[PDB]
Protein backbone atom coordinates (compact mmCIF):
# COMPACT_ATOMS: atom_id res chain seq x y z
CA UNK A 1 0.00 0.00 0.00
CA UNK A 2 2.88 2.34 0.87
CA UNK A 3 4.80 1.25 -2.22
CA UNK A 4 1.66 1.36 -4.26
CA UNK A 5 0.30 4.55 -2.94
CA UNK A 6 3.23 6.66 -2.17
CA UNK A 7 6.09 8.10 -4.02
CA UNK A 8 8.49 7.38 -1.12
CA UNK A 9 7.47 3.74 -0.98
CA UNK A 10 7.77 3.40 -4.77
CA UNK A 11 11.08 5.08 -4.91
CA UNK A 12 12.45 2.73 -2.29
CA UNK A 13 11.31 -0.43 -4.00
CA UNK A 14 12.90 0.83 -7.20
CA UNK A 15 16.27 1.56 -5.66
CA UNK A 16 16.45 -1.57 -3.54
CA UNK A 17 15.85 -3.29 -6.85
CA UNK A 18 18.24 -1.35 -9.08
CA UNK A 19 21.01 -2.51 -6.69
CA UNK A 20 21.70 1.22 -6.15
CA UNK A 21 24.74 1.77 -3.95
CA UNK A 22 23.82 5.40 -3.49
CA UNK A 23 23.13 6.72 -0.07
CA UNK A 24 19.56 7.35 1.00
CA UNK A 25 17.56 10.08 -0.62
CA UNK A 26 15.37 12.12 1.64
CA UNK A 27 11.66 11.98 1.48
CA UNK A 28 8.63 11.70 3.66
CA UNK A 29 5.27 10.31 2.79
CA UNK A 30 2.77 12.18 0.73
CA UNK A 31 -0.39 11.09 -0.73
CA UNK B 1 -19.18 8.86 -21.39
CA UNK B 2 -16.90 7.59 -24.04
CA UNK B 3 -13.76 9.42 -23.05
CA UNK B 4 -14.25 8.17 -19.49
CA UNK B 5 -14.47 4.69 -20.85
CA UNK B 6 -11.36 5.34 -22.84
CA UNK B 7 -9.86 6.63 -19.64
CA UNK B 8 -10.35 3.29 -17.89
CA UNK B 9 -8.73 1.41 -20.76
CA UNK B 10 -5.63 3.56 -20.64
CA UNK B 11 -5.62 2.98 -16.94
CA UNK B 12 -6.07 -0.78 -17.38
CA UNK B 13 -3.18 -0.60 -19.78
CA UNK B 14 -1.02 1.59 -17.60
CA UNK B 15 -0.72 4.10 -20.39
CA UNK B 16 -1.17 7.07 -18.09
CA UNK B 17 -0.27 10.03 -20.25
CA UNK B 18 -2.96 8.91 -22.70
CA UNK B 19 -5.13 8.65 -19.59
CA UNK B 20 -4.44 12.30 -18.99
CA UNK B 21 -5.40 13.29 -22.54
CA UNK B 22 -8.63 11.43 -22.32
CA UNK B 23 -9.43 12.98 -18.97
CA UNK B 24 -8.60 16.48 -20.11
CA UNK B 25 -10.95 16.01 -23.07
CA UNK B 26 -13.51 14.77 -20.64
CA UNK B 27 -13.52 17.97 -18.64
CA UNK B 28 -13.70 20.46 -21.46
CA UNK B 29 -16.57 18.46 -22.99
CA UNK B 30 -18.38 18.93 -19.66
CA UNK B 31 -20.87 21.38 -15.55
CA UNK B 32 -20.11 19.37 -12.39
CA UNK B 33 -17.36 16.76 -12.88
CA UNK B 34 -18.43 13.61 -11.01
CA UNK B 35 -16.71 11.80 -8.20
CA UNK B 36 -15.70 9.04 -10.59
CA UNK B 37 -14.42 11.50 -13.15
CA UNK B 38 -12.55 13.66 -10.68
CA UNK B 39 -10.83 10.59 -9.29
CA UNK B 40 -9.83 9.19 -12.65
CA UNK B 41 -8.45 12.55 -13.70
CA UNK B 42 -6.40 12.79 -10.53
CA UNK B 43 -5.12 9.21 -10.69
CA UNK B 44 -3.95 9.93 -14.24
CA UNK B 45 -1.95 13.02 -13.30
CA UNK B 46 -0.89 11.34 -10.08
CA UNK B 47 0.81 8.59 -12.13
CA UNK B 48 2.25 10.75 -14.94
CA UNK B 49 3.76 13.27 -12.55
CA UNK B 50 4.64 10.38 -10.16
CA UNK B 51 6.84 8.65 -12.69
CA UNK B 52 8.71 11.91 -13.36
CA UNK B 53 9.14 12.67 -9.65
CA UNK B 54 10.56 9.23 -9.14
CA UNK B 55 12.99 9.43 -11.96
CA UNK B 56 13.94 12.92 -10.83
CA UNK B 57 14.68 11.77 -7.34
CA UNK B 58 16.78 8.85 -8.52
CA UNK B 59 18.83 10.92 -10.76
CA UNK B 60 19.36 13.77 -8.38
CA UNK B 61 20.64 11.26 -5.98
CA UNK B 62 23.03 9.93 -8.55
CA UNK B 63 24.16 13.42 -9.31
CA UNK B 64 24.91 13.70 -5.63
CA UNK B 65 26.97 10.55 -5.47
CA UNK B 66 28.91 11.82 -8.34
CA UNK B 67 30.36 15.14 -7.06
CA UNK B 68 29.29 13.04 -15.58
CA UNK B 69 27.68 15.52 -13.24
CA UNK B 70 26.70 17.60 -16.27
CA UNK B 71 25.35 14.74 -18.30
CA UNK B 72 23.28 13.85 -15.34
CA UNK B 73 22.48 17.53 -15.05
CA UNK B 74 21.35 17.87 -18.68
CA UNK B 75 19.27 14.76 -18.20
CA UNK B 76 17.60 16.06 -15.01
CA UNK B 77 16.90 19.16 -17.07
CA UNK B 78 14.85 17.28 -19.58
CA UNK B 79 13.01 15.54 -16.82
CA UNK B 80 12.61 18.90 -15.17
CA UNK B 81 10.90 20.28 -18.25
CA UNK B 82 8.46 17.41 -18.44
CA UNK B 83 7.51 18.25 -14.87
CA UNK B 84 6.61 21.86 -15.67
CA UNK B 85 4.50 20.71 -18.52
CA UNK B 86 2.31 18.32 -16.58
CA UNK B 87 1.92 20.61 -13.54
CA UNK B 88 1.28 23.29 -16.03
CA UNK B 89 -1.28 21.11 -17.80
CA UNK B 90 -3.38 20.33 -14.69
CA UNK B 91 -2.94 23.74 -12.94
CA UNK B 92 -4.51 25.70 -15.78
CA UNK B 93 -7.30 23.26 -15.94
CA UNK B 94 -7.96 23.86 -12.25
CA UNK B 95 -8.57 27.61 -12.68
CA UNK B 96 -10.48 27.40 -15.91
CA UNK B 97 -12.92 24.59 -15.33
CA UNK B 98 -12.28 22.85 -12.12
CA UNK B 99 -12.27 25.17 -9.08
CA UNK B 100 -14.71 27.82 -10.32
CA UNK B 101 -17.55 25.27 -10.51
CA UNK B 102 -16.99 23.46 -7.25
CA UNK B 103 -20.40 23.23 -5.57
CA UNK B 104 -19.46 21.59 -2.23
CA UNK B 105 -17.10 21.36 0.76
CA UNK B 106 -15.29 18.17 -0.33
CA UNK B 107 -15.00 19.22 -3.92
CA UNK B 108 -13.41 22.60 -3.14
CA UNK B 109 -11.05 21.03 -0.67
CA UNK B 110 -10.27 18.27 -3.12
CA UNK B 111 -9.40 20.73 -5.88
CA UNK B 112 -7.74 23.35 -3.69
CA UNK B 113 -5.59 20.45 -2.44
CA UNK B 114 -4.63 19.33 -5.99
CA UNK B 115 -3.69 22.86 -6.77
CA UNK B 116 -1.51 22.88 -3.68
CA UNK B 117 0.12 19.54 -4.60
CA UNK B 118 0.90 20.61 -8.13
CA UNK B 119 2.57 23.90 -7.13
CA UNK B 120 4.16 21.75 -4.59
CA UNK B 121 5.69 19.62 -7.36
CA UNK B 122 6.89 22.72 -9.16
CA UNK B 123 8.52 23.72 -5.89
CA UNK B 124 10.56 20.56 -5.40
CA UNK B 125 12.77 21.30 -8.41
CA UNK B 126 12.36 24.95 -9.61
CA UNK B 127 14.99 27.38 -8.42
CA UNK B 128 14.13 31.00 -8.80
CA UNK B 129 11.34 33.40 -8.82
CA UNK B 130 9.61 30.23 -9.76
CA UNK B 131 10.48 28.38 -6.58
CA UNK B 132 9.34 31.39 -4.53
CA UNK B 133 6.16 31.93 -6.44
CA UNK B 134 5.55 28.18 -6.25
CA UNK B 135 6.16 27.96 -2.53
CA UNK B 136 3.67 30.80 -2.07
CA UNK B 137 0.93 29.57 -4.38
CA UNK B 138 1.27 26.30 -2.58
CA UNK B 139 0.93 27.74 0.94
CA UNK B 140 -2.10 29.68 -0.11
CA UNK B 141 -3.95 26.85 -1.91
CA UNK B 142 -3.42 24.50 1.05
CA UNK B 143 -4.44 27.18 3.46
CA UNK B 144 -7.82 27.89 1.87
CA UNK B 145 -8.33 24.21 1.54
CA UNK B 146 -7.50 23.98 5.14
CA UNK B 147 -9.94 26.65 6.19
CA UNK B 148 -12.82 24.88 4.52
CA UNK B 149 -11.81 21.28 5.40
CA UNK B 150 -11.12 21.85 9.03
CA UNK B 151 -14.54 23.40 9.21
CA UNK B 152 -16.85 21.36 7.11
CA UNK B 153 -15.28 17.95 6.87
CA UNK B 154 -15.00 15.36 9.62
CA UNK B 155 -11.39 15.06 10.92
CA UNK B 156 -11.57 11.49 9.86
CA UNK B 157 -12.30 12.30 6.23
CA UNK B 158 -9.85 11.11 3.56
CA UNK B 159 -9.67 14.63 2.14
CA UNK B 160 -9.23 16.58 5.43
CA UNK B 161 -6.65 13.94 6.21
CA UNK B 162 -4.77 13.84 2.95
CA UNK B 163 -4.71 17.64 2.91
CA UNK B 164 -3.05 17.75 6.34
CA UNK B 165 -0.63 15.04 5.20
CA UNK B 166 0.55 16.96 2.14
CA UNK B 167 0.29 20.30 3.75
CA UNK B 168 2.78 19.35 6.36
CA UNK B 169 5.19 17.79 3.97
CA UNK B 170 5.24 21.16 2.25
CA UNK B 171 6.40 22.76 5.48
CA UNK B 172 8.78 20.01 6.25
CA UNK B 173 10.31 19.89 2.90
CA UNK B 174 9.71 23.08 1.06
CA UNK B 175 9.61 25.80 3.72
CA UNK B 176 11.85 23.64 5.70
CA UNK B 177 10.28 24.54 9.01
CA UNK B 178 9.87 21.25 10.89
CA UNK B 179 8.14 22.70 13.83
CA UNK B 180 5.17 23.87 11.81
CA UNK B 181 5.21 20.38 10.15
CA UNK B 182 4.97 18.22 13.23
CA UNK B 183 2.36 20.41 14.82
CA UNK B 184 0.11 20.32 11.74
CA UNK B 185 0.64 16.58 11.42
CA UNK B 186 0.22 15.85 15.07
CA UNK B 187 -2.86 17.95 15.25
CA UNK B 188 -4.51 16.27 12.32
CA UNK B 189 -3.70 12.84 13.71
CA UNK B 190 -4.99 13.56 17.22
CA UNK B 191 -8.37 14.73 16.14
CA UNK B 192 -8.86 11.85 13.85
CA UNK B 193 -8.14 9.76 16.96
CA UNK B 194 -10.71 11.82 18.90
CA UNK B 195 -13.18 10.45 16.46
CA UNK B 196 -12.15 7.02 15.42
CA UNK B 197 -15.36 5.53 16.94
CA UNK B 198 -12.55 3.36 6.91
CA UNK B 199 -9.55 2.53 4.70
CA UNK B 200 -8.22 5.56 2.82
CA UNK B 201 -8.36 7.35 6.14
CA UNK B 202 -6.69 4.54 7.96
CA UNK B 203 -3.75 4.48 5.63
CA UNK B 204 -3.33 8.25 5.80
CA UNK B 205 -3.31 8.35 9.61
CA UNK B 206 -0.45 5.88 9.48
CA UNK B 207 1.52 7.95 7.00
CA UNK B 208 1.19 10.93 9.40
CA UNK B 209 2.50 8.79 12.24
CA UNK B 210 5.42 7.56 10.13
CA UNK B 211 6.29 11.09 9.05
CA UNK B 212 6.32 12.28 12.73
CA UNK B 213 8.52 9.53 14.05
CA UNK B 214 10.77 10.23 11.09
CA UNK B 215 10.79 13.98 11.58
CA UNK B 216 11.40 13.62 15.28
CA UNK B 217 14.43 11.35 14.79
CA UNK B 218 16.41 13.55 12.35
CA UNK C 1 31.54 5.36 -23.47
CA UNK C 2 29.28 8.27 -22.87
CA UNK C 3 26.15 6.93 -24.48
CA UNK C 4 26.56 3.73 -22.44
CA UNK C 5 26.76 5.86 -19.35
CA UNK C 6 23.69 7.69 -20.51
CA UNK C 7 22.15 4.29 -21.05
CA UNK C 8 22.58 3.35 -17.38
CA UNK C 9 20.97 6.60 -16.24
CA UNK C 10 17.90 6.03 -18.36
CA UNK C 11 17.82 2.57 -16.95
CA UNK C 12 18.23 3.86 -13.38
CA UNK C 13 15.38 6.19 -14.16
CA UNK C 14 13.21 3.59 -15.83
CA UNK C 15 13.00 5.73 -18.92
CA UNK C 16 13.45 2.81 -21.26
CA UNK C 17 12.63 4.23 -24.65
CA UNK C 18 15.34 6.85 -24.08
CA UNK C 19 17.45 3.85 -23.08
CA UNK C 20 16.80 2.43 -26.50
CA UNK C 21 17.84 5.65 -28.27
CA UNK C 22 21.04 5.82 -26.35
CA UNK C 23 21.80 2.19 -27.08
CA UNK C 24 21.04 2.50 -30.76
CA UNK C 25 23.43 5.46 -30.94
CA UNK C 26 25.93 3.35 -29.14
CA UNK C 27 25.95 0.67 -31.79
CA UNK C 28 26.22 2.83 -34.86
CA UNK C 29 29.08 4.75 -33.22
CA UNK C 30 30.84 1.37 -32.87
CA UNK C 31 33.29 -3.22 -34.27
CA UNK C 32 32.46 -5.82 -31.60
CA UNK C 33 29.68 -4.71 -29.23
CA UNK C 34 30.67 -5.82 -25.71
CA UNK C 35 28.88 -8.12 -23.34
CA UNK C 36 27.88 -5.14 -21.22
CA UNK C 37 26.67 -3.20 -24.21
CA UNK C 38 24.79 -6.07 -25.79
CA UNK C 39 23.01 -6.70 -22.51
CA UNK C 40 22.04 -3.09 -21.93
CA UNK C 41 20.73 -2.83 -25.46
CA UNK C 42 18.63 -5.94 -25.01
CA UNK C 43 17.30 -4.94 -21.58
CA UNK C 44 16.20 -1.64 -23.12
CA UNK C 45 14.23 -3.24 -25.94
CA UNK C 46 13.09 -5.96 -23.59
CA UNK C 47 11.38 -3.31 -21.41
CA UNK C 48 10.02 -1.06 -24.18
CA UNK C 49 8.51 -3.95 -26.11
CA UNK C 50 7.55 -5.59 -22.77
CA UNK C 51 5.37 -2.71 -21.69
CA UNK C 52 3.56 -2.78 -25.06
CA UNK C 53 3.08 -6.56 -24.95
CA UNK C 54 1.60 -6.24 -21.51
CA UNK C 55 -0.77 -3.52 -22.39
CA UNK C 56 -1.70 -5.41 -25.55
CA UNK C 57 -2.52 -8.53 -23.64
CA UNK C 58 -4.63 -6.68 -21.10
CA UNK C 59 -6.62 -4.95 -23.67
CA UNK C 60 -7.15 -7.91 -25.90
CA UNK C 61 -8.50 -9.66 -22.92
CA UNK C 62 -10.87 -6.81 -22.27
CA UNK C 63 -11.94 -6.87 -25.85
CA UNK C 64 -12.74 -10.50 -25.30
CA UNK C 65 -14.85 -9.90 -22.23
CA UNK C 66 -16.73 -7.37 -24.16
CA UNK C 67 -18.15 -9.36 -27.12
CA UNK C 68 -16.96 -0.61 -27.01
CA UNK C 69 -15.37 -3.47 -28.86
CA UNK C 70 -14.31 -1.01 -31.57
CA UNK C 71 -12.96 1.60 -29.22
CA UNK C 72 -10.95 -1.11 -27.64
CA UNK C 73 -10.10 -2.24 -31.15
CA UNK C 74 -8.91 1.19 -32.29
CA UNK C 75 -6.88 1.41 -29.12
CA UNK C 76 -5.25 -2.00 -29.63
CA UNK C 77 -4.48 -0.73 -33.10
CA UNK C 78 -2.41 2.12 -31.81
CA UNK C 79 -0.64 -0.19 -29.45
CA UNK C 80 -0.22 -2.57 -32.33
CA UNK C 81 1.56 0.08 -34.36
CA UNK C 82 3.97 0.90 -31.57
CA UNK C 83 4.86 -2.78 -31.56
CA UNK C 84 5.82 -2.85 -35.23
CA UNK C 85 7.97 0.16 -34.73
CA UNK C 86 10.09 -1.20 -31.92
CA UNK C 87 10.47 -4.70 -33.45
CA UNK C 88 11.19 -2.90 -36.62
CA UNK C 89 13.75 -0.70 -34.86
CA UNK C 90 15.78 -3.58 -33.35
CA UNK C 91 15.35 -6.06 -36.28
CA UNK C 92 17.00 -3.77 -38.81
CA UNK C 93 19.76 -3.09 -36.42
CA UNK C 94 20.36 -6.83 -36.15
CA UNK C 95 21.03 -7.28 -39.89
CA UNK C 96 22.99 -4.12 -40.39
CA UNK C 97 25.39 -4.07 -37.48
CA UNK C 98 24.67 -6.79 -35.06
CA UNK C 99 24.63 -10.27 -36.62
CA UNK C 100 27.13 -9.71 -39.45
CA UNK C 101 29.94 -8.97 -36.95
CA UNK C 102 29.30 -11.72 -34.45
CA UNK C 103 32.68 -13.35 -33.79
CA UNK C 104 31.66 -16.21 -31.45
CA UNK C 105 29.25 -19.04 -30.57
CA UNK C 106 27.41 -17.22 -27.75
CA UNK C 107 27.20 -13.97 -29.60
CA UNK C 108 25.64 -15.48 -32.73
CA UNK C 109 23.22 -17.49 -30.68
CA UNK C 110 22.44 -14.46 -28.58
CA UNK C 111 21.65 -12.33 -31.62
CA UNK C 112 20.00 -15.04 -33.69
CA UNK C 113 17.78 -15.56 -30.62
CA UNK C 114 16.87 -11.83 -30.36
CA UNK C 115 15.98 -11.87 -33.99
CA UNK C 116 13.76 -14.86 -33.34
CA UNK C 117 12.10 -13.17 -30.33
CA UNK C 118 11.39 -9.97 -32.19
CA UNK C 119 9.75 -11.68 -35.19
CA UNK C 120 8.09 -13.63 -32.54
CA UNK C 121 6.58 -10.43 -31.13
CA UNK C 122 5.45 -9.37 -34.58
CA UNK C 123 3.78 -12.77 -34.82
CA UNK C 124 1.68 -12.49 -31.68
CA UNK C 125 -0.46 -9.70 -33.12
CA UNK C 126 0.01 -9.38 -36.94
CA UNK C 127 -2.60 -11.06 -39.09
CA UNK C 128 -1.68 -11.53 -42.67
CA UNK C 129 1.13 -12.10 -44.97
CA UNK C 130 2.84 -10.49 -42.07
CA UNK C 131 1.89 -13.14 -39.56
CA UNK C 132 3.04 -15.84 -42.00
CA UNK C 133 6.25 -14.15 -42.91
CA UNK C 134 6.81 -13.48 -39.20
CA UNK C 135 6.14 -17.04 -38.15
CA UNK C 136 8.66 -18.18 -40.76
CA UNK C 137 11.42 -15.69 -40.04
CA UNK C 138 11.00 -16.68 -36.45
CA UNK C 139 11.30 -20.44 -37.05
CA UNK C 140 14.38 -19.90 -39.12
CA UNK C 141 16.22 -17.53 -36.75
CA UNK C 142 15.61 -19.86 -33.79
CA UNK C 143 16.63 -22.83 -35.83
CA UNK C 144 20.04 -21.49 -36.83
CA UNK C 145 20.51 -20.33 -33.31
CA UNK C 146 19.61 -23.78 -32.28
CA UNK C 147 22.07 -25.44 -34.59
CA UNK C 148 24.96 -23.45 -33.20
CA UNK C 149 23.88 -23.47 -29.52
CA UNK C 150 23.14 -27.12 -29.25
CA UNK C 151 26.58 -27.70 -30.66
CA UNK C 152 28.89 -25.21 -29.12
CA UNK C 153 27.28 -24.17 -25.88
CA UNK C 154 26.92 -26.25 -22.74
CA UNK C 155 23.28 -27.40 -22.20
CA UNK C 156 23.43 -25.55 -18.97
CA UNK C 157 24.24 -22.22 -20.58
CA UNK C 158 21.82 -19.31 -20.08
CA UNK C 159 21.71 -18.74 -23.83
CA UNK C 160 21.24 -22.37 -24.98
CA UNK C 161 18.61 -22.49 -22.28
CA UNK C 162 16.78 -19.27 -22.96
CA UNK C 163 16.78 -20.11 -26.67
CA UNK C 164 15.06 -23.45 -26.02
CA UNK C 165 12.63 -21.69 -23.68
CA UNK C 166 11.52 -19.13 -26.27
CA UNK C 167 11.80 -21.47 -29.15
CA UNK C 168 9.26 -23.76 -27.67
CA UNK C 169 6.86 -21.04 -26.74
CA UNK C 170 6.89 -20.15 -30.41
CA UNK C 171 5.69 -23.64 -31.24
CA UNK C 172 3.26 -23.73 -28.44
CA UNK C 173 1.79 -20.41 -29.11
CA UNK C 174 2.46 -19.37 -32.63
CA UNK C 175 2.55 -22.58 -34.66
CA UNK C 176 0.25 -23.98 -32.14
CA UNK C 177 1.78 -27.43 -32.24
CA UNK C 178 2.11 -28.51 -28.59
CA UNK C 179 3.81 -31.72 -29.30
CA UNK C 180 6.84 -30.07 -30.85
CA UNK C 181 6.77 -27.65 -27.84
CA UNK C 182 6.93 -30.16 -25.03
CA UNK C 183 9.54 -32.24 -26.74
CA UNK C 184 11.84 -29.26 -27.33
CA UNK C 185 11.27 -28.07 -23.78
CA UNK C 186 11.62 -31.47 -22.22
CA UNK C 187 14.72 -32.16 -24.16
CA UNK C 188 16.40 -28.95 -23.18
CA UNK C 189 15.52 -29.50 -19.54
CA UNK C 190 16.75 -33.10 -19.41
CA UNK C 191 20.17 -32.36 -20.74
CA UNK C 192 20.66 -29.48 -18.45
CA UNK C 193 19.86 -32.02 -15.71
CA UNK C 194 22.43 -34.41 -17.23
CA UNK C 195 24.92 -31.76 -16.41
CA UNK C 196 23.87 -29.94 -13.33
CA UNK C 197 27.03 -31.12 -11.48
CA UNK C 198 24.36 -20.82 -11.72
CA UNK C 199 21.38 -18.44 -11.47
CA UNK C 200 20.12 -17.29 -14.87
CA UNK C 201 20.23 -20.93 -15.85
CA UNK C 202 18.50 -22.04 -12.73
CA UNK C 203 15.59 -19.72 -13.25
CA UNK C 204 15.22 -20.75 -16.89
CA UNK C 205 15.14 -24.48 -16.11
CA UNK C 206 12.25 -23.74 -13.78
CA UNK C 207 10.35 -21.77 -16.40
CA UNK C 208 10.68 -24.80 -18.75
CA UNK C 209 9.29 -27.06 -16.04
CA UNK C 210 6.39 -24.68 -15.37
CA UNK C 211 5.59 -24.44 -19.07
CA UNK C 212 5.51 -28.28 -19.38
CA UNK C 213 3.25 -28.90 -16.44
CA UNK C 214 1.07 -26.16 -17.84
CA UNK C 215 1.08 -27.49 -21.38
CA UNK C 216 0.41 -31.00 -20.19
CA UNK C 217 -2.65 -29.96 -18.14
CA UNK C 218 -4.55 -28.07 -20.88
CA UNK D 1 11.88 -13.16 -10.25
CA UNK D 2 9.02 -14.50 -12.38
CA UNK D 3 7.14 -11.22 -12.05
CA UNK D 4 10.31 -9.30 -12.59
CA UNK D 5 11.69 -11.34 -15.36
CA UNK D 6 8.77 -12.54 -17.28
CA UNK D 7 5.97 -11.03 -19.16
CA UNK D 8 3.50 -13.65 -17.83
CA UNK D 9 4.48 -12.96 -14.24
CA UNK D 10 4.24 -9.20 -14.78
CA UNK D 11 0.95 -9.40 -16.50
CA UNK D 12 -0.49 -11.39 -13.64
CA UNK D 13 0.64 -9.01 -10.94
CA UNK D 14 -0.88 -6.17 -12.93
CA UNK D 15 -4.27 -7.79 -13.34
CA UNK D 16 -4.52 -9.13 -9.82
CA UNK D 17 -3.90 -5.52 -8.89
CA UNK D 18 -6.22 -3.77 -11.33
CA UNK D 19 -9.05 -5.79 -9.70
CA UNK D 20 -9.69 -7.16 -13.21
CA UNK D 21 -12.76 -9.39 -13.30
CA UNK D 22 -11.81 -10.68 -16.71
CA UNK D 23 -11.15 -14.33 -17.19
CA UNK D 24 -7.60 -15.57 -17.51
CA UNK D 25 -5.54 -14.63 -20.50
CA UNK D 26 -3.35 -17.34 -21.93
CA UNK D 27 0.36 -17.20 -21.77
CA UNK D 28 3.35 -19.30 -20.94
CA UNK D 29 6.70 -18.17 -19.73
CA UNK D 30 9.26 -16.63 -21.98
CA UNK D 31 12.43 -15.00 -21.20
C1 LIG E 1 -4.43 6.09 -2.14
C2 LIG E 1 -4.57 7.14 -3.27
C3 LIG E 1 -4.95 8.53 -2.75
C4 LIG E 1 -3.33 7.19 -4.20
C5 LIG E 1 -3.80 6.91 -5.64
N1 LIG E 1 -2.67 6.63 -6.58
C6 LIG E 1 -2.78 5.74 -7.58
O1 LIG E 1 -3.79 5.08 -7.82
C7 LIG E 1 -1.55 5.54 -8.46
O2 LIG E 1 -1.91 4.57 -9.45
C8 LIG E 1 -0.34 5.05 -7.63
N2 LIG E 1 -0.81 4.24 -6.50
C9 LIG E 1 0.50 6.22 -7.10
C10 LIG E 1 1.95 6.19 -7.63
C11 LIG E 1 2.23 6.61 -8.93
C12 LIG E 1 3.53 6.60 -9.41
C13 LIG E 1 4.56 6.17 -8.59
C14 LIG E 1 4.28 5.76 -7.29
C15 LIG E 1 2.98 5.77 -6.80
C16 LIG E 1 -4.67 8.08 -6.12
O3 LIG E 1 -4.23 8.76 -7.08
O4 LIG E 1 -5.74 8.28 -5.50
C1 LIG F 1 16.43 -12.54 -16.60
C2 LIG F 1 16.60 -11.67 -17.87
C3 LIG F 1 16.99 -12.51 -19.10
C4 LIG F 1 15.37 -10.77 -18.16
C5 LIG F 1 15.87 -9.31 -18.20
N1 LIG F 1 14.75 -8.32 -18.17
C6 LIG F 1 14.87 -7.14 -17.53
O1 LIG F 1 15.87 -6.77 -16.93
C7 LIG F 1 13.65 -6.22 -17.56
O2 LIG F 1 14.01 -5.03 -16.83
C8 LIG F 1 12.42 -6.89 -16.91
N2 LIG F 1 12.85 -7.82 -15.85
C9 LIG F 1 11.58 -7.67 -17.94
C10 LIG F 1 10.14 -7.13 -18.06
C11 LIG F 1 9.89 -5.96 -18.77
C12 LIG F 1 8.59 -5.47 -18.89
C13 LIG F 1 7.55 -6.16 -18.31
C14 LIG F 1 7.80 -7.33 -17.60
C15 LIG F 1 9.09 -7.82 -17.48
C16 LIG F 1 16.76 -9.13 -19.44
O3 LIG F 1 16.35 -8.34 -20.33
O4 LIG F 1 17.83 -9.79 -19.47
Amino acid sequence: RRELHTLKGHVEAVVKLKGLDIETIQQSYDI
Amino acid sequence: EENVYMAKLAEQAERYEEMVEFMEKVSNSLEELTVEERNLLSVAYKNVIGARRASWRIISSIEQKEEHVNSIREYRSKIENELSKICDGILKLLDAKLIPSAASGDSKVFYLKMKGDYHRYLAEFKTGAERKEAAESTLTAYKAAQDIATTELAPTHPIRLGLALNFSVFYYEILNSPDRACNLAKQAFDEAIAELDYKDSTLIMQLLRDNLTLWTSD
